[PDB]
């Protein structure tokens, strides 16, 4: 009537009353990541590898107006701005993503109620670019030579 | 002909993070109350692992800085159009670059390497996404992460590292030539071959054989990751070592350490609070000991990984982006050049080299004493006697040529075991 | 506190309900009828009964026999109350006075 | 194992097992008329220390194109008198009758094949008074089976019995509290008329090996059947197999 | 490390002064043993950390010895070892627990667009290659320029390397017999 594994746990059973067979799985367990910038009233929160549907239905029932889904997991209390790129980051969330902080200023105080945390792209290194060709132009190559130093 | 071989150097490893009180005392409140009177034991373990992961991120940015230092690309560069220079096909080496592709790909050599390795950096993320259900029933990674053991992603994704190596490989091919000494790729090949003792007439007349030997070695590199490649065994040893360490750490939650049971559920359903404490204490001590030993081992392995990363940075600087006058540094002697590709937890270098095939036995002299009691010695070659005339040949290809001042180094005197050759006042 | 990324302590999803299963209409163990049987054995030929597939409680068992002392070992008394076991073996004998 | 199922896995399990590389011993005896007294001697009257494992042949006699199953009965005990309890396992052509009583056992006992009866009468006890019995039960086995397998052991005053008629791994039959220690067993001679080589070419076989508590590695397949086992202390290959918890 | 003298390690107190003023010698040993084991474990962990940091320190010190020997006290023909490329020289200063290196580098400011050739095919079907620089066409005549400063100048025998053949994509120029 009981199904075991080699470590000694019960992983399934068959009911004495109904002759129905079931398996057992454990309940979900995990932690939260908090990206916190100094002199703020709250952190931004990341639920790693979780959907926001699961987060709002099975984890927390408290008030959270801002939430979205990212490749890293569910982000609460931050703004989805991953079209904008940043080269120096002190809240680096993993796999190329950053949390930026920008409080609304005196004159740059947008009246729409948002979060000062943004979820942006981390990209530290770059190439230099030139506006010259990649092939021969009449046999000769186009190149950029210094004239002063 | 031109030979080629590949070599994997390991620059990182999976970043393990550990929830200490979740590992020791998973959900049970009496265990947590007992663990509170051990002081700062769990905070120290967390701090050591965070220091290790900071070191891993520093070395990752150093590798990425070596790949991108001083490279200037044309903004007209579009690798859906530009994948061939001088009859050498670099199509399987480049990912995507250009303002009309969207940098969201690997090269196919990277794809062959990254599909035989299941638990890469993106494999961990997409495996942990399936842990609300197991996606069939169950998985070992979900059991580990419910017991407080997770692998964190690195701070740069692997498509960014692939973009770095793509820009490095394409800086050698195209008219700024920031990685091929400011001269084109075939010209740089001919100069590095000519610097071994091979004359430039042979290399001007055998240009297509050089290109075809390059393409042949590249295609045999690509069709070679098949179950006996040593660099693939090098790559998979990293993943198997990480999996064995984490599974043997998870097996510590089923030792009794001298208690009556290895389960807190069983002790808390059979005993009283003054009697369950003595049994819970032994499980606490054994699990904290196992965590301490794991933390010491990770601390000693990060030093090996940093030594390997510094060697890989030196190879990118002095083998891939330039070519040193050091002999037997990259490759083995008769080394021509190197390329780099992104591998799981490291880099993969391709070394091209000169390879002789057939031979001829020559009688040679190292020096000629001319009349006036002067001397000449050959400049990377030997002196030979052909048809009773003295001639020069390079040391790595048999090709006689007239003795001129570009083959010799003069001396106002001459050595005693030079051969006397008074007939010589030639060109 | 300083600017940083902080990993906070662990949550578990809270259990909504209880599933509770028992077998209905099982016999009574009648441990009191054998404990209060008339013929009492010596310690030399002590007696054993096995009780399985039944229903018991310790309240009626401890108020139907006249208890001097009820100690337990490797178990706690309050852990018996909602429990199920595979069997209960009850040995009985009379106690000599000097021993 | 008792009410557990294991599925496509290896398991390290300590139990009451035989020793890989030891010997069986065919203790079956057949007679027709005479009974030698050396048939009842300590070569054949063996010891029951922790238990026995035994492999039994089901001899299939034929009368009128109708099957008859037959093998030798076993008796377990300590002194084999009517002041101590003895266990008797006796087959009755598809019915295995197992009794634990205070028997008054005969000095030179035997049984008789019932399909083609023998010269003598069956005589292993004489008791018209129906003695005290701790246990009395009837089990049914597959008549068409070739091999039957039996585990018999003791532990802390309790006697345990496992059996199989389909396949080699056994399943639990019965347990019985005794409070004493059993110390001998004996397989009885089955006296028959037509079993030998001048008749239909049949044979009695009853092979016994001792049992002890030891650790095996077991292999459970997808339906939960034991398919392979290895004794962890029989060779060097088995040590590699148990320390790696692998069969290859 | 100093904070470990206030952990209890599962005992009744973290002070030996409190334990030795409340208990008998047989009963106090059980409490003291837990403190002794926890403190020795904390020391062993500190020693492991120091053993791991001295390896990174030795690797960095060997890199500093290399840079003193081959960027300050001489200059090696390696590129990208000291500095970044376009590196000129280094100086060294003493810093707390290390050395401070000052690297000087050729930094270009303004640039120019030129059309260059990588090698010429002279009559007799001989070939010349430019020595660290390019062949540019100035006033419809071939000249040489170095790669890191634009300065046209005559094609001579000190700007080239000579070949008795010429490669297939080289530029044909019969009008050169110059110095
Ligand atoms: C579950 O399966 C068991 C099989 O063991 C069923 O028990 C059988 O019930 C029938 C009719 O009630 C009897 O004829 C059999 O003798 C029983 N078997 C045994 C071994 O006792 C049981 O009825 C099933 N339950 C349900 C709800 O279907
Ligand atoms: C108390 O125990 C004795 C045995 O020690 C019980 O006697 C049995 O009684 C039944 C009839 O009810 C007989 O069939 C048994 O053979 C008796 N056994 C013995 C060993 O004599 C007695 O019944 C018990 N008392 C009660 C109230 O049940
Ligand atoms: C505890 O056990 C006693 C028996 O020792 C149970 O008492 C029986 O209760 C049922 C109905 O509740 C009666 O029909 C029986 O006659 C009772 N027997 C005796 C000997 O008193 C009691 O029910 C049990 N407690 C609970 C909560 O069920
Ligand atoms: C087990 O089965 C056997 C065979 O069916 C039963 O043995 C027979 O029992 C009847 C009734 O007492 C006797 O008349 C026969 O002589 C017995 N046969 C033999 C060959 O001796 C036996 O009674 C059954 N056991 C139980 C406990 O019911
Ligand atoms: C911001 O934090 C700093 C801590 O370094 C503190 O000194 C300062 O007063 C804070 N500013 C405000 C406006 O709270
Ligand atoms: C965040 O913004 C990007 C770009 O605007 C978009 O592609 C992405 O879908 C957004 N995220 C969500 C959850 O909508
Ligand atoms: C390239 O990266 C650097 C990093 O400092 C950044 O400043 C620069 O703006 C980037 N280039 C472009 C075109 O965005
Ligand atoms: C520079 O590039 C832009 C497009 O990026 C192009 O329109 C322009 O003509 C280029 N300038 C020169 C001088 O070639
Ligand atoms: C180079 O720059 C310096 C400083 O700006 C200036 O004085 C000088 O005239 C420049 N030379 C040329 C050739 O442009
Ligand atoms: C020479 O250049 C042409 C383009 O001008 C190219 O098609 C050809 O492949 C080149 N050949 C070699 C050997 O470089
Ligand atoms: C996760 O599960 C989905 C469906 O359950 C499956 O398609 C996918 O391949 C799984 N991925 C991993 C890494 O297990
Ligand atoms: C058999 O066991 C292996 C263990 O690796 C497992 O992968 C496989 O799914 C099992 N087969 C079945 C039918 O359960
Ligand atoms: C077998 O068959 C014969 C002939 O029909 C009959 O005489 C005999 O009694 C049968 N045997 C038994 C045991 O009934
Ligand atoms: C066996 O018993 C029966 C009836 O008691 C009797 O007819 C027969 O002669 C007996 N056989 C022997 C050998 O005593
Ligand atoms: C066991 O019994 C069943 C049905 O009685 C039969 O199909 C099977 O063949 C028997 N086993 C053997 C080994 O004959
Ligand atoms: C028994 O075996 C012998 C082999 O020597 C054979 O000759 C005889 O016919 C067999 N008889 C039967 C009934 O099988």
């Amino acid at each position: 009537n009981l199904l075991y594994d080699s470590n000694g746990n019960i992983i399934g059973f068959k009911d004495f009353l109904t002759n129905k067979t079931y398996t057992i799985l454990p309940c979900y367990s995990g932690r939260v990541s908090a990206a916190f910038y100094q002199n703020s009233s709250s952190p931004a929160l990341l639920y790693r590898n979780l959907k926001c549907s699961y987060v709002l239905n099975n984890i927390s029932f408290i008030s959270q107006p801002f939430y979205f889904d990212s490749y890293l997991g569910c982000v609460l209390n931050a703004v989805n701005l991953t079209s904008y790129s940043v080269s120096s980051c002190d809240l680096r969330m993993g796999s190329g993503f950053c949390i930026d902080y920008a409080l609304p200023s005196s004159g740059s105080a947008s009246r729409g109620i948002s979060s000062p945390y943004r979820f942006v792209t981390f990209e530290p290194f770059n190439v230099s670019f030139v506006n010259d060709s990649v092939e021969t132009v009449g046999g000769l190559f186009e190149i950029q030579i210094p004239t002063n130093f | 002909t031109i030979a080629g071989h590949e070599e994997f150097i390991q620059t990182s490893s999976p970043k393990v993070t550990i929830d200490c009180s979740a590992f020791v005392c998973s959900n049970y409140a009496a265990c947590h109350d007992l663990l509170s009177e051990y002081g700062t034991f769990c905070d120290n373990i967390n701090s050591i692992l965070n220091e290790v992961n900071d070191l891993l991120d520093i070395t990752q940015l150093q590798v990425a800085n070596a790949l991108m230092q001083g490279v200037t690309l044309s903004s007209n560069l579009n690798t859906n159009l530009h994948s061939d220079v001088d009859n050498i096909d670099f199509k399987s080496l480049l990912g995507c670059l250009g303002s009309q592709c969207g940098s969201s790909s690997r090269s196919l050599l990277e794809d062959l390497l990254f599909n035989k390795v299941k638990l890469s950096d993106v494999g961990f993320v997409e495996a942990y996404n399936n842990c609300t259900g197991g996606s069939e029933i169950r998985d070992l990674l979900c059991v580990q992460s419910f017991n407080g053991i997770k692998v964190l992603p690195p701070i740069l994704s692997e498509t960014q590292i692939s973009g770095y190596t793509t820009a490095a490989t394409v800086a050698a091919m195209f008219p700024p030539w920031s990685a091929a000494a400011g001269v084109p790729f075939s010209l740089n090949v001919q100069y590095r071959i000519n610097g071994l003792g091979v004359t430039m007439d042979v290399l001007n007349k055998n240009q297509k054989l050089i290109a075809n030997a390059f393409n042949k070695a590249l295609l045999s590199i690509q069709n070679g990751f098949t179950a006996t490649n040593s660099a693939l065994a090098k790559i998979q040893s990293v993943v198997n070592a990480n999996a064995q360490a984490l599974n043997s750490l998870l097996q510590q939650l089923f030792n009794k350490f001298g208690a009556i049971s290895s389960s807190l559920q069983e002790i808390l359903s059979r005993l009283d609070p003054p009697e369950a404490q003595v049994q819970i204490d032994r499980l606490i001590n054994g699990r904290l000991t196992a965590l301490n030993a794991y933390v010491s081992q990770q601390l000693s392995d990060i030093t090996l990984i940093k030594a390997g990363a510094s060697r890989a940075i030196e190879k990118v600087n002095e083998c891939v982006k330039s070519q040193s006058p050091r002999i037997n540094f990259c490759g083995n002697g008769n080394h021509i050049l190197s390329l780099v590709q992104n591998a799981p937890y490291g880099l993969l270098f391709i070394h091209f080299s000169y390879k002789p095939t057939s031979f001829k036995t020559v009688l040679v002299s190292p020096g000629l004493c001319l009349s006036g009691d002067r001397g000449i010695a050959p400049k990377q070659g030997y002196f030979i006697k052909q048809n009773d005339s003295w001639m020069f040949t390079g040391s790595s290809y048999y090709y006689p040529e007239p003795i001129s001042d570009k083959n010799v180094v003069f001396m106002n005197s001459c050595s005693v075991n030079f051969t006397k050759a008074p007939f010589i006042y030639l060109n | 506190p300083n600017t940083g990324v902080y990993d906070l302590s662990g949550f578990t999803v809270k259990p909504v309900a209880t599933v509770y299963r028992r077998i209905p209409n099982l016999p009574d163990c009648d441990i009191d009828n054998w404990l209060n049987n008339v013929s009492v054995p010596s310690p030399l030929n002590w007696e054993r009964r096995i009780f399985s597939n039944c229903n018991f409680n310790l309240s009626t068992l401890l108020r139907l026999v006249h208890v001097d002392s009820f100690s337990c070992n490797n178990l706690d008394k309050s852990k018996i109350f909602g429990s199920c076991f595979n069997s209960i073996t009850v040995d009985k004998f009379a106690i000599p006075n000097r021993r | 194992v008792l009410n557990r199922v294991y599925l496509n896995t290896t398991l390290l399990f300590t139990g009451y097992f035989p020793k890989s590389g030891a010997n069986f011993r065919d203790l079956a005896l057949k007679g027709s008329k005479y009974l030698s007294t050396l048939w009842y001697k300590p070569p054949f009257l063996s010891d029951f220390n922790n238990g026995i494992f035994s492999k039994v042949k089901n001899t299939k006699l034929y009368v009128n194109n109708t099957l008859y199953s037959e093998f030798s009965t076993i008796v377990i005990g300590s002194v084999f008198v009517n002041t101590s309890y003895t266990i008797v396992v006796q087959p009755h052509n598809g019915i295995l009758e197992i009794t634990a009583c205070q028997y008054t056992m005969c000095e030179y006992p035997h049984t008789v094949c019932k399909s083609k009866g023998s010269i003598r009468n069956e005589s292993w006890h004489i008791d018209s008074s129906e003695p005290l019995c701790l246990f009395k039960k009837n089990f049914t086995y597959n008549v068409s089976a070739d091999w039957l397998y039996f585990h018999f052991y003791q532990e802390r005053g309790v006697f345990y019995a496992y059996y199989a008629d389909v396949g080699m791994p056994t399943t639990f039959l019965f347990s019985l509290y005794l409070g004493t220690i059993l110390s001998h067993y004996y397989v009885m001679p089955l006296t028959c008329k037509a079993i030998s080589s001048n008749t239909d070419n049949e044979t009695l076989e009853y092979w016994v090996t001792p049992l002890s508590r030891r650790q095996y590695l077991l292999n459970f397949d997808e339906h939960g059947v034991i398919t392979n086992a290895v004794d962890c202390s029989s060779s060097f290959l088995s040590e590699i197999q148990c320390k790696t918890q692998s069969f290859a």
